[PDB]
RNA sequence: UUGGUGUGUUU
């Protein structure tokens, strides 16, 4: 699908038949691991080999001219523990350091300072992720307007290639470009870019087996305080939307440009759930602790956002079809449990509950209809995008 | 099986639709070409003669 | 200056409260007596005649799961070394079982109290299944009816736990230290409040809790430990904490021996 | 049907050493050690036992891959000592402890009979 | 018994507790909605059970009510691919793919519908330990 | 289909005491109380034995093969 | 079908699996998978040792 | 050596985000409009509200790999009780005696103000940090 | 039983488990990050359920739509003598240093799905060729070969070296040899090579 | 070492 899509590697020879990947390849291919075939061709002349080994190389393909930025970054483990690690107060005994270190291949031989000699030497993480990131490189970022005294931590500076300040996340290192890895491509060539990635990998899966990091089902649980506030907040949105009904129903509604009276009705009651799962999403947002697991994955950006910890704990919001609200599928309500033209959020589709708490039956179903866009959009409109592919090509 | 073919792309007639309830299955369906057809009698499904 | 404190004692389990070593070295222990403990099963099996309701390398993958006693199997050697090519009497303990359900009728349970030694390097008291009592028929290996013929005939060589977990020779290890967590390696998560929620250890009561004044002792070290060493009754547990601490020597040894002789 | 042999976790091969040294010349008085045919069992005993001792500066080990059961590691002491003398003291000391151990389990399980 | 056509001319509440108009706020339990439009109702029907809305490689699935709904599409169309014991008599029959699973254990999240399908006392699979935690890079 | 030797998990031999598990089931014992009468304390050893279903009598329901 | 594009030889095919020990431009080969496939090198005047133990 | 000294008083502690590191506040006795902010940890040397802190700043602790400290050495911080190391890493002159160092204890902080006539040695590269008290 | 799926991407022996304060080490470790945006907190819900009915010793009803809540599972947990939400504090295998966080553990039920690797692995040097055409034959049960496809062909050309396409589409396929008349351009020419 | 139809499953 893109120019990266097939891509030179080298041989190392493994029993225990299947195909070994770096992760960090996960990206331009995309592939998971539920069971992908990927092909083997193998050169059989010299021609040809040195015409992959310099063109269709992955360190000469990471920058992908689809968007002028790399396309090869960091994915779920290493980059959520990169983040748990160079958070501020994360000390580390002398000892442990001594093996992190010597995991990375391009380590000289001499350890740093330790930013404590006394009483007890410890270290910080931000040093020990500046031993892998090669001499030369500055990189300056402000995020929000922080200062140089920096309270929430966030923003980026890095001088020398030893971190100043800052929460590693994936704004910086991942995909995103005038990031990390882009500036170390465009200051040092492919093949220290191509180990910058051995060496963060390699050190920080050594330090998340030393912690280890888990998931567990409180983790998308919330105090019954919280549980509480988005009840009620959620509470007065059904209240909104009953006031939506009382004055569009005793036709008191204003109509907005473009659309008729059902429409506009429609997109009011879009916009005010919408509202309803934004402010109890961040109110279960703001509430939930940093040693939370959930809320370091998030933000951390190695997978999911801020709808998913919505979706789990407050919230899962509307179901849809077509970005509508569910056809009346009978006569004038979308299932027998139901009355007649009852526009209320529980009839077309709005989960109220958690995951977490046990859905409605009603509830399940419409949310299988959204599976169901899910599954038809997948399988349906990837015909359209192979032709207009195959056409662009020829 | 359902018999439109595979000549439509149509997702009407894939839409779970809201008559669906216990005679169908709604998580049953197999990935793909196949998705939208075809439909598993339920557990309480019955065949009148 | 390590100490050793037994706890418990009884055949099939023993708790013991192994004091004042490192933190590797004891869970270095715990990784022999999970890994490196040579005992004695069954390595290669030759049905004579099956025609069973079972298949079988079924039968012959239960059968590597049985408990043999191997006391005294130090000075039975291994068998990728020993001087015989294929089976003889110096390094075996053949099994030749034929139970038969004779008469047309009935149940016919294969236990492990009717399996044979028919020979071994003797009179090494190796290769008997394991009794709990005498009276203990145990193993449950088959269910024979009608002319069901079942003849087989089994070698038992000696593999450890690295070649395949059928020569595991104990069963589940625990193993914790600072119960209170005077050192903060380990971090809670919680909701509400650290103290309150995660129970108390069986060996709370072994030590005082900390008092909320005190510093962090940045300066201690692990020093207590607690492990519980059962058993399969292939051995007994003093033989089994005995004979691992005796490999792990061994193995080390080796090495000592290879940085001599590079030397 | 690629699998291999299980026995790979102890026994060496014919002229494969079971120890093999290399001396890191980065750094003054460092070795490189590249054991054969084994887990952490032996490492992380050694590791810790090397961190206590005075003159023992750097030590570490790696498991490059744990489906290989093989692992190397890096042992630079002080100035004045050749490390191979410190590892071999190392040895002795860890036996002594255990031998003194399983000698006061022999008398506890004497006593507790 | 009803068709999809006397579908359309019913009124159903889900359970038996909900056909009495009920008594909180208990942040455990699940939300079931008022239905105060109609103060005298006159329902007509009532579901025996809600877990019967589902097909037979659907029942399977412990608390199908708490997922995204793909998901739970595919863990229906993968439960037909189990490894199990497909029927008793495998000893005479002479059938071109046949595979026993060795060990099969009734599930302890079981239903109460898979009593129906007989898969308690014929299970395609094991109870193993489950523990969700990046340990060493090999999950991710 | 029929009691197996280990534990999964740990690795405590069981397989013994299935029969002795039926008997204890015969006088109306309950089954949790039955694995802590015979010593499994672990769940290793409580699901090796709890879940376990048994067909082999069937197999032995087909009356003779040969 | 068979010209602009055809089914050709010298292939391999299988399931895959992560290995974050490894650097980025290394793939995990299966032993057989290398028994079947092959590579014609060269003999030349700078590899025949190598390539007669690879005959032996 | 020291190229700094001065004491303090602690007026604002800021645990907040952080359980092991507290940010403390600290205004000169000595010469007031010199602001002093460092980020500590609590648990290798807890401070409180009003206390006192001797602050020092040297270059060399003498009176390249670092290997962890024999007996036999003795150093500058052997009065001292929290010696964290730093890097100079951004160096302002300002407004009128508006003379602002900024040095990085390796993801921990330290601004400071104050006048030109004791700041003006500092311009370095690596800082040192000497806590007494 | 949620669809968590996967392979098997690397076997442990048993002591390099992580392993609670009992002995108890697992057998499946599935991935946190196939959680948090996969949405399947069921899954959840599953392994602690099983962790309860595995020490009260019975199967408890999962059947959904029940009252059956979280809140029961928890206390119950609790009040037989073990953490509230799941967690016991587990170790490295390799040390012992107990791991920062505690970690989340407990049986569930796994199922086996049909494939495996020994029926996709396959690898071709030559061999079987159509009659038809000469090139090789399509299907794994006659150790066929690979459709290096259109759109590997575009990509081919996206990267430009068209001698690696030149190798593909003439060399490791129907290698073929023809001759031609240079006046009326055609081939018709007779080959007869031995009398030439 | 067949063709040629057709079905179900994998990403
Ligand atoms: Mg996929
Ligand atoms: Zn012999
Ligand atoms: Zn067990
Ligand atoms: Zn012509």
């Amino acid at each position: 699908l893109h120019k990266m899509s097939m891509m030179a590697h080298r041989v190392k020879v493994m029993p225990y038949s299947t195909f070994r990947l770096n992760l960090s390849v996960t990206s331009p291919y995309n592939a998971d691991f539920d069971g992908d075939e990927m092909n083997l061709h193998v050169p059989q002349s010299e021609e040809t080999r040195a015409e992959l080994s310099q063109l269709c190389a992955v360190p000469l393909q990471i920058v992908s001219p689809q968007s002028n930025k790399p396309v090869m970054g960091i994915v779920q483990d290493t980059l959520c523990g990169v983040r748990k690690m160079t958070l501020r107060d994360t000390f580390i005994e002398y000892e442990q350091v001594m093996n992190m270190l010597f995991w990375v291949p391009s380590w000289d031989g001499v350890v740093p300072q330790p930013a404590i000699l006394k009483p007890k030497p410890l270290w910080t993480g931000k040093q020990l992720l500046s031993i892998a990131i090669p001499s030369g490189i500055h990189l300056q970022r402000t995020d929000g307007g922080n200062s140089l005294l920096s309270p929430k931590d966030n923003g980026m500076l890095i001088v020398d290639g030893k971190v100043m300040f800052g929460v590693v996340d994936k704004k910086t290192v991942g995909s995103g470009g005038g990031g990390l890895i882009h500036t170390v491509m465009r200051e040092k060539g492919p093949k220290i870019c191509a180990e910058l990635f051995g060496n963060i990998q390699k050190v920080v899966n050594y330090w998340l087996l030393h912690n280890g990091f888990s998931i567990g089902i409180g983790d998308a649980i919330a105090d019954a305080s919280t549980m509480k506030e988005i009840t009620h907040a959620i509470s007065s949105a059904k209240e909104q939307v009953q006031e939506i009904i009382y004055k569009a129903q005793h036709n008191e509604l204003e109509l907005k440009p473009g659309m008729t009276l059902r429409e506009s009705f429609e997109g009011e009651v879009s916009r005010t759930l919408n509202d309803a799962r934004d402010s109890a999403g961040r109110s279960a947002e703001m509430n939930l602790k940093d040693l939370n697991n959930v809320k370091q994955m998030v933000s951390a950006g190695s997978k999911g956002s801020f709808i998913n910890i919505a979706q789990m704990s407050a919230c899962v919001g509307q179901q849809m079809v077509e970005g509508k609200r569910i056809a009346f599928g009978f006569a004038d309500r979308s299932l027998p449990h139901f009355t007649k033209d009852d526009f209320s959020p529980e009839s077309k589709g709005f989960v109220e509950n958690s995951y977490l708490r046990g859905l409605t039956p009603q509830e399940f179903f419409f949310h299988a209809m959204a599976g169901r866009e899910g599954l038809i959009d997948t399988a349906v409109k990837t015909a359209e995008t192979g032709y207009i592919q195959r056409r662009l090509v020829k | 099986n359902t018999p439109i073919g595979r000549d439509g792309k149509l997702a009407k007639p894939r839409q779970l639709h809201n008559t669906h309830w216990g005679l169908v299955c709604p998580a049953e369906t197999p990935e793909g070409q196949a998705c939208g057809l075809v439909k598993n009698l339920s557990l309480l499904s019955g065949i009148s003669i | 200056e390590p100490k050793v404190n037994i706890i418990n004692a009884q055949d099939d389990e023993v708790e013991l409260m192994l004091s004042d070593v490192n933190l590797s070295l004891a869970n270095s222990l715990r990784r022999t007596m999970l890994a490196e403990v040579p005992t004695l099963a069954i390595d290669l099996v030759e049905i004579k005649m099956n025609t069973s309701v079972l298949a079988d390398e079924f039968i012959s993958h239960r059968l590597g799961l049985i408990p043999l006693v191997s006391e005294d199997v130090e000075e039975m050697k291994y068998s990728r070394d020993c001087t015989c090519e294929d089976y003889c009497d110096e390094c075996s303990v053949v099994l030749e079982l034929s139970a038969r359900h004779e008469g047309e009728e009935g149940t016919t349970d294969v236990y492990s109290s009717s399996l044979i030694k028919v020979s071994g390097p003797g009179n090494l008291n190796v290769g008997e299944p394991v009794r709990r009592d005498d009276y203990d028929q145990g193993i449950l290996l088959c269910k024979l009816r009608n002319h069901q013929e079942l003849n087989i005939r089994c070698i038992a060589k000696k593999g450890i736990a690295k070649e395949h977990a059928k020569w595991s020779p104990c069963s589940a290890i625990a193993f914790e230290y600072d119960p209170h967590n005077k050192l903060k390696h380990t971090d809670f998560w919680f909701e509400v409040d650290a103290k309150k929620e995660w129970p108390d250890s069986k060996y709370a009561t072994w030590e005082e809790p900390p008092k909320p004044g005190e510093v962090f002792d940045y300066k201690a070290k692990p020093n207590r430990f607690y492990m519980t060493v059962e058993t399969t009754g292939s051995l007994k547990a003093n033989q089994v904490f005995s004979r691992g601490i005796k490999t792990l020597q061994e193995k080390l040894a080796n090495v000592l021996f290879e940085l001599e002789n590079s030397r | 049907m690629n699998a291999p042999d299980r026995f790979e976790l102890f026994i060496l091969p014919d002229d494969v050493p079971k120890l093999k040294i290399t001396p890191d010349s980065r750094v003054p008085n460092c070795i490189i050690i590249k054991f054969e045919r084994e887990d952490h069992t032996l490492a992380n005993l050694l590791r810790e036992e090397l961190a206590l001792y005075p003159d023992v500066t750097f030590v570490a080990y790696k498991v490059e891959h744990p489906l290989f059961a093989n692992f190397v590691m890096r042992l630079q002491t002080e100035e004045g000592t050749r490390p191979k003398q410190a590892l071999e003291r190392a040895c002795a000391s860890i036996i002594n402890k255990l031998k003194t151990l399983d000698h006061k389990f022999n008398e506890e399980w004497n006593i507790k009979n | 018994y009803v068709d999809g056509e006397e579908e359309e001319t019913i009124m159903i509440a889900m359970t038996p507790e909900d056909l009495q108009t009920r008594s909180l706020n208990d942040t455990a339990k699940r939300i079931k909605p008022e239905m105060s439009t109609s103060s005298h109702h006159t329902f007509t029907h009532c579901e025996i059970h809600p877990s019967m809305i589902l097909g037979v490689a659907a029942s399977i699935i412990p608390f199908p009510d708490h997922n995204q709904s793909p998901r739970n599409t595919y863990q229906s169309a993968m439960g037909k691919q189990a490894m199990g014991v497909f029927l008793t008599n495998y000893n005479v029959r002479m059938d071109t793919m046949a595979n026993i699973l060795y060990y099969p254990q009734k599930p302890l999240a079981k239903t109460q519908a898979m009593e129906y399908l007989k898969f308690r006392e014929l299970p395609a699979g094991q109870n193993a330990i489950v523990a969700i935690a990046c340990y060493s890079g090999y999950n991710q | 289909m029929i009691i197996p030797v280990r534990c999964f998990s740990c690795g405590k031999v069981v397989g013994d005491k299935w029969d002795a598990y039926l008997r204890l089931l015969e006088e109306g014992k309950q089954e949790g109380d039955a694995l802590d009468e015979l010593k499994l304390k672990r769940y290793c050893c409580r699901r090796m034995v709890l879940t376990h279903v048994d067909l082999i009598e069937k197999f032995l329901r087909y009356n003779p093969l040969e | 079908g068979n010209l602009m594009g055809k089914r050709v030889d010298f292939s391999a095919r299988t399931v895959i699996s992560g290995d974050p020990n490894l650097e980025l431009d290394q793939v995990g080969v299966p032993i057989s998978i290398a028994k079947t496939l092959s590579y014609p090198e060269t003999v030349t005047q700078y590899n025949i040792h190598r390539l007669t133990e690879y005959v032996r | 050596s020291a190229l700094f000294d001065d004491i303090f008083t602690v007026q604002t502690v800021d645990n907040g985000r952080y359980n092991k590191v507290s940010r403390i506040i600290g205004i000169s006795t000595t010469n007031s409009a010199i602001k002093l902010t460092l980020d500590i940890n609590n648990e290798m040397f807890p401070v409180s509200q009003d206390d006192s802190l001797t602050v020092t700043l040297a270059n060399s602790l003498s009176l390249k790999s670092w290997r962890p400290p024999k007996p036999t050495d003795k150093s500058l911080a052997d009065d001292y009780d929290y010696v964290m190391f730093g890097t100079v890493y951004k160096f302002e002159e300002g407004d009128e005696d508006k003379i602002k160092v900024y040095v990085s204890f390796g993801g921990l902080l330290m601004c400071l103000e104050g006048g030109y006539k004791s700041l003006a040695s500092l311009k370095q590269d690596n800082l040192y940090i000497l806590i007494r008290r | 039983r949620h669809g968590q799926k996967g392979t098997i991407g690397v076997t442990y022996r048993h002591e390099d488990m992580p392993f609670s304060a009992e002995g108890i080490v697992p057998d499946l470790i599935i991935n946190p990050h196939a959680i948090p945006s996969r949405m399947t907190v069921a899954h959840l819900i599953e392994c602690l359920l099983s962790k309860v009915g595995s020490i009260r010793g019975y199967e408890g009803d999962a059947t959904p739509f029940t009252d059956l809540t979280v809140d029961a599972v928890s206390n119950l947990l609790r009040d037989n003598g073990y953490q509230s939400r799941g967690f016991e504090v587990m170790y490295n295998g390799h040390t012992g240093k107990k791991l920062m966080a505690q970690v989340f553990f407990g049986p569930t039920y796994y199922q086996r799905l049909r494939h495996m690797v020994d029926d996709k692995i396959h690898a071709r040097a030559r061999g079987p060729v159509q009659v038809l055409t000469r090139q090789p034959v399509e299907g794994r049960s006659r150790d066929g070969g690979l459709r290096f496809g259109e759109m590997e062909r575009d990509c081919m050309i996206a990267h430009g070296a068209a001698g690696f396409l030149k190798e593909r589409l003439m060399e490791a396929s129907d290698a073929f040899r023809v001759h031609v008349c240079g006046i009326c351009g055609l081939m018709s020419v007779i080959a007869n090579l031995k009398k030439n």
